[PDB]
Order: C-alpha cells, then structure tokens, then sequence
C-alpha cells in the first residue's frame, strides 16, 4: 500500500471531474535500499499487448541538475536529465516512458539505474501508466 | 415480484478478497431477484429465445424451464489491488456492479 | 448436473406462432439447464459479478441468491413470416437458438 | 397460396443450398393491388397499370429492388400525381423464347420511396413490337 497509489485511489474516487490518462497504473518498488550516497533497481514486468502511455520515476530530494542513467554490462545510457529547483523540494518526477517501452519488448525484467547529483519510507518507486487493449 | 435490481453490499473481508484488494474494503454490487413469467416486459430486454422459452413453459410446463432474471449490463468500479505482487490500480475494473436486470 | 445446453424442439403450432410464421414449422432452440455453484468453471464465461455473487451465496445462502444458468450466445435461423401483412423473409432472424450456455 | 411461391422458393433455395445466402438480410414481397385493370393493346404496343402498398422502414439500407413481370423492349414508368407526370424507372430489353418471369431493376425508385413517406405508388409497363400477378421484391439490411 504505497501512499502514492492509495492517494491515487482517493483522488479519483472523490474528484469525479477527472480520470486517469490510462486504465492500468502499476507502481514498482526499488529493491536496493542497502546503500548510501545512489543506485536503484526495479523488477519491471508489463504485458506486451498493453500500450504504455507514460512512465514516471519518483525520487525524494532533501538549483542543481539531476541525470538518470541505465546501467548496462560502462556504456551508460542517459534516460532523462533536468535542472530541478531546491526550494524545499520533496518529490520530483521524471519521464522515463521510452526506457520502459523497450523494456516491455522482452529483455531481462530486472533493470538497474543510477542517479547522480551535481555540485525513511521515502524509497523511490517507478510508476507505469498503461492501457489494456 | 417482477425481475428487478435489489441491494447487495459485498465486503471483501467477508469473502476473503481483502488479501489482494487494497481499496475499497467493499462496494454495492447489487443483484437481480425476481421471476420472468410470460409475457416478458420490454424493460427487461427479453431475447427472442427468452420470450419463446417463457411462452412454451406457460402453456406446457416441464417441457422447458422458465426464463431467468439475470444481470444484463454490468458496471466497473475503481480498485487498487495486488496483481501477482505488483501494486496495480484500475480506474474501471469491469464487471463488478449490476446496472440493468433482465430475463434470459 | 452442471450448467449445459440441453435439447429442446419448439413447434410453432404449440405456441400459436404458426399464425404469422409461414416456414419453418419448428426448429431446435435448445435451452440452458443446470446449476452454478462456486467455483464457476471458465468454460461458462463467468462474469466478475457472477463469481462474487456465487461466492457470497456459498458462505451465507440468505444474503444473496445463486448464479443462474442462462444462454450466453444466441444464433439466428431463416424464417419466412407475415410482417403487418407483407410476406417477409429474414435469412438471419437473430436470437432464436442457443449456442453457448454460461453462468451470469 | 397466401405466401407467394417466389418467397417460398427463396426459403427453399437457401435452406437446401447453404452455399449461398441472400444479398440482404430482409426480403419483402409487395403484391400488386390493381387486379381489375385491363391492358390496352394497340397493334404493336401494350400498356397496363400496377399498384403497390410499399412501406420500408427508414433505418434500413435498401440493397436491391426487382419488379417481377410476366424482340420486345419494355419500359417501366411511374405516374407522379392534364398534369400527370410519367418518369421512366427502367428501359430494358428482353428475349422472346420462353422467358417466363422477367426481372427489372427499380432499386433507385424504391430508395426514393423509402426517403419519402410510406405511400401507394402507381406504375405503368410499356411493351413494343391471379397467380401470374406481378410482385415487387425489396432487399434491405438492418443497419
Ligand atoms: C523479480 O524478478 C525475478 C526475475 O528475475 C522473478 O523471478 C521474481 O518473481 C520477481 N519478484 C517478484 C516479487 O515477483
Ligand atoms: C395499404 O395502404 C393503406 C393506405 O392506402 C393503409 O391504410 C394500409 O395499412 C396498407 N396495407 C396494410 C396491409 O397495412
């Protein structure tokens, strides 16, 4: 019961003025919490017939630039990189849709990333919005 | 009396579905109770087969059973649940609540 | 026993429909006979609501009725008949014969 | 004989030979209702009228419509109402060897009658040098 998923149920149950962009919403957890700065690991598995509409990576931060790579073995592949604001920032989302779409095309369901910062139940998680056809 | 929709609340812990369903704890699913004797009113959306089966039973019983009062249209509900261990949320989990009853 | 399609021939003179139906004199319409006790096999194409209603009836038989064995897919037949006085022929008169039964 | 033998023959055609099916789902047979008029026949030309109580629902896609009749050239008119107005529906040609029943395409005129109100329409048949009652067949699908 992640707070985000619970907060998403309560959002669309009370506010009937809006509905999710996709029918199915999955939230995958990070399983590499035994580390200190930091890498992340996800056990993503999505049916191939579902059309991935959008994917968001949710990170917790305590104005700099944050880059997110996909480890491959170091032939690091950049997925998304932006300049976040430091005005009491808490949760920051980054679009990693395309990374998930080719992860949906077979491949090892286990994936590992790494986040770099430039000069606790907050475990980051990855949310995939997908439609079922 | 006639075929009509009657109330029915289903608590997921009563049926043991609270193990994988996060929210809601339950919902009103309704049900269809009643009889379908010939003639079948058109608000029950009777099929041609339901009309004849009810008509042959009206004249010659024991030759055919009577048309049954079943749900004819179902509605979805928002459900947050565990699908094979991953936290999944469906805004429209189809087939959960009854919206229209009828004779079939 | 279980919910299954059973034979059933309908002669149009028995139900008085020979007044407007020219041909055929009858046809095999079949019917759905049987019980729908939890669990419901997937060959009956059970809806989500039919599954839960059968489950609530298993524990508390007075809280909800049991799922009914009704036709789930109907087939047409060729019928020559009189529609408002004009001789009409429909090659596919839909909803006449049962092809698949199931629990609803 | 209350059901025309054509509609009975149609039922038996598609019931015994399941390799073919009608071009449309719904087939209607509209009988002629002018059984008292006599054909006027000048030497070389014969004409006679017809009537039909046609009623096709507006939500149907009319596929085809054949007028069934009987070196001759046949012209089929529609009298719209001296001030009478005769519109040619179909100008076809036939052969003279045991033709028996000849069919004519009046589909355009029927689609015209469907868009307008269900009324009775009057026709004329021009040919130049009980049970045989001409009947009008209308094929339509249930869209
Ligand atoms: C994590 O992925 C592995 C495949 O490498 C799979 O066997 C395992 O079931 C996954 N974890 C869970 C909780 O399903
Ligand atoms: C024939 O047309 C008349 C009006 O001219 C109409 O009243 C009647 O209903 C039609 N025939 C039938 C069998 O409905």
């Amino acid at each position: 019961p992640p707070e985000y998923m619970l907060e998403l149920y309560n959002k669309f149950a009370t506010d009937r003025t809006s509905m999710p962009s996709a029918n199915i919403i999955r939230s995958f957890k990070n399983e590499d919490l035994f580390s200190q700065p930091y890498p992340l690991l996800f056990n993503v598995s999505i049916p191939h017939h579902e059309e991935v509409i959008m994917a968001e990576l949710r990170l917790y931060t305590l104005d700099r630039k944050i880059t997110i790579f996909e480890v491959l073995e170091r032939n690091m592949l950049v997925l998304v990189s932006g300049e976040i604001y430091g005005t009491n920032s808490e949760w920051e989302t980054f679009d990693v849709t395309d990374a998930i779409r080719r992860w949906q095309k077979s491949g090892s369901s286990t994936h590992q990333l790494e986040v770099h910062i430039e000069s606790n139940k907050h475990n980051p998680l990855l949310i995939v919005f997908s439609d079922d056809q | 009396n006639y075929c009509k929709r009657t109330p029915l609340y289903i608590d997921f812990k009563e049926i043991g579905w609270d193990s994988w369903i996060i929210a809601p704890p339950g919902y009103e699913a309704y049900e269809c109770r009643g009889v379908c004797n010939y003639p079948l009113a058109e608000h029950l959306t009777p099929t041609k087969h339901a009309i004849i089966q009810a008509l042959v039973h009206l004249k010659n019983s024991q030759k055919a059973s009577k048309a049954c009062c079943v749900p004819t249209k179902l509605e979805p509900i928002s459900i947050l649940y565990l699908d094979k261990g991953v936290v999944t949320y469906k805004f429209k989990y189809e087939g959960m609540a009854v919206s229209e009853c009828g004779c079939r």
